[PDB]
DNA sequence: GTACCTACGGCTTATGATTCTTCTCGCTTCCGGCGGCATCGGGATGCCCGCGTTGCAGGCCA
DNA sequence: TGGCCTGCAACGCGGGCATCCCGATGCCGCCGGAAGCGAGAAGAATCATAAGCCGTAG
């Protein structure tokens, strides 16, 4: 069993090393002498689960990769880890788009998608029974798509689907049908000319919508203000789109007491405290978070998985 | 090859060239006959039944 | 001087059949974009006042 | 042993209020693009059938 944690680096790096070594590593405070390298290495996805469970790499190309946890390096012979454009067969320019740790192949468990077109797609956990490390075909996607958010759903979980226009939609999963791994999918969110899915939030617990913009403005909303419209239908207003903001980002659920990456075009990070932050309504613009060049803007948006 | 002789059987087989060996060995592990299964059975006589 | 046949019983291996995985034809119809116009809520810009940010120096903590 | 956290007094400017302009938005008419369901086709696999050797017997 061994408890262990498995931490990607933003460069690629993938490892894992026990949860008592974990914890007592993270015993401490992280040295300010370290926070001045603007070219460092920082922990992008975290999860911690068992060493004989299995993991699914999802990419962008809608293909899935399917591996065992001690396949991995360990935190012995090598402290950063080894790259994972290395040991799984990934083609050029094709990033992992998130992994979701599996424990037991249950019937009622989907793993829902959603692509870059608004074409979102749910494939029953049974379906992925027997797969290699070579992987397989999970969605098909058209011209131009790629996969942009993937995530476990069942029960009566909803999903949302977030735009660069402003316009976000909620819906249940109850009203899609699964399908084949082999077929395209059905459709969630009203896409305008030019615009695509920024990002992916299913609604669990209390924590409040973080959203920014591409000039450094963002702001904060509680999920019991959006309205659970249907499936592929108009969205509700997310944020008030104007020439000082620009394209919608992206928006990560986060609560009170986390913190969230912002990074530029010109590789400058900046890590901010969520209670700076304004909490207003849907219908608005926001607060100033960070300043802004006339030349430069926000690329990406990340929780701290700290 | 083969290298018998009267001071002990010895069978010589060459690998290709690039080739762990590993894997073959196991593949003929599995085909070949050196790994048979037995049949145990125990019957006999007790008092002529 | 030498060769070729089967019965007594069990596991396997050398090849034609059936359920699970997959490759992808059909278009058409309810549905999803897409553009234009009136509408409305936000906010940037300006002024006032007190609170959020920061420097100095001390006691506490990794 | 060195650095983070915090009390305190002085410097500083942003939050709060008022307001007209602007860009998202709902609505309505209009145009288009996956889709997905059923159906047809392809590959993968486990059950069923004919001896071969073991050593005596004819």
């Amino acid at each position: 069993q061994e408890d262990v944690v498995v931490t990607l680096s933003h460069q690629g790096y993938v490892k894992y090393q026990p949860l008592s070594e974990y914890e007592a590593q993270r015993r401490g405070g992280k040295g300010k002498s370290a926070a001045r390298i603007k070219e460092e290495d920082f922990i992008d996805r975290l999860l911690v689960a068992n060493t004989h469970d299995h993991i699914l790499c999802f990419s962008s190309r809608g293909r899935v990769y399917s591996m065992k946890v001690y396949q991995l390096p360990e935190a012995t012979r090598g402290a950063r880890g080894r790259p994972i454009v290395n040991l799984l067969p990934l083609e050029q320019d094709e990033r992992i788009t998130a992994i979701l740790p599996v424990t037991e192949f249950e019937e009622g468990v989907k793993v829902f998608m959603a692509t870059a077109n608004g074409t979102v797609k749910k494939t029953v956990l049974t379906e992925f029974n027997r797969l290699r490390t070579a992987g397989k075909v999970a969605i098909k996607l058209v011209d131009g798509d790629e996969l942009i958010g993937v995530d476990l759903t069942s029960g009566e979980d909803e999903v949302m689907l977030f735009s660069a226009e402003g316009k976000v939609v909620r819906f249940k999963e109850s009203s899609v049908r699964a399908m084949g791994c082999n077929t395209t999918g059905v459709r969630g969110i009203r896409l305008g000319e030019g615009d695509k899915v920024v990002s992916l939030i299913v609604p669990r617990g209390d924590g409040a919508i973080l959203t920014a913009t591409q000039n450094g403005y963002g702001k904060r909303t509680a999920v019991a203000e959006y309205p659970t419209k249907s499936r592929a239908t108009k969205g509700v207003i997310s944020i008030k789109v104007t020439e000082r903001n620009g394209l919608v980002v992206g928006a990560v659920q986060v609560d009170d007491c986390d913190q969230i990456m912002m990074i530029t075009d010109a590789g400058t990070l900046v890590r901010t405290r969520v209670s700076e932050i304004s909490i207003v309504g849907r219908n608005t613009q926001g607060v100033i978070l960070i300043r802004t060049a006339e030349d430069e803007n926000v690329v990406g948006l990340q929780r701290v998985a700290e | 090859r083969d290298e018998s002789d009267k001071d002990g059987m010895r069978i010589v087989i060459e690998v290709k060239r690039d080739a762990v060996g590993e894997v073959v060995l196991n593949n003929l592990y599995s085909q070949t006959q050196l790994q048979v299964s037995f049949g145990i059975n125990m019957v006999a006589l007790h008092h002529g039944q």
